[PDB]
């Protein structure tokens, strides 16, 4: 009845270190979506005002 | 043999572990969405450019 006990204790660290994985993996791909989504709106922001300078050429 | 053990212990208690897994999944694919963005807009930005210097 205790090879259950240690066999719970086993399963119940398992997942707190998988937890502990994806916390910090959701953690860090928020933080390259804030940065790549920062880097689109400026790229947007950078063809925009190229676009308008060529249509001002002719 | 014991997967009785191992295959309970993955089965209960698993809407977290689903639901940050799922929350993973959908960065993932967001942060592939936003790179493709970055690829086609610098295309533009060197399409662009390139009509500029003539
Ligand atoms: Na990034």
């Amino acid at each position: 009845r205790l090879r259950n006990r240690i066999a719970a204790s086993k399963c119940r660290k398992r997942k707190l270190e998988r937890i502990s994985r994806l916390e910090e993996k959701v953690k860090t791909l928020k933080s390259q979506n804030t940065e790549l989504a920062s880097t689109a709106s400026l790229l947007r922001e950078q063809v925009a005002q190229l676009k308008q300078k060529v249509l001002s050429h002719v | 043999r014991n997967k009785l053990a191992a295959a309970k212990c993955r089965n209960r208690r698993r809407e977290l572990t689903d639901r940050l897994q799922a929350e993973t999944d959908q960065l993932e694919e967001e942060k592939a969405e936003l790179e493709s963005e970055i690829a086609e807009l610098q295309k533009e930005k060197e399409r662009l450019e390139f009509v500029l210097v003539a």
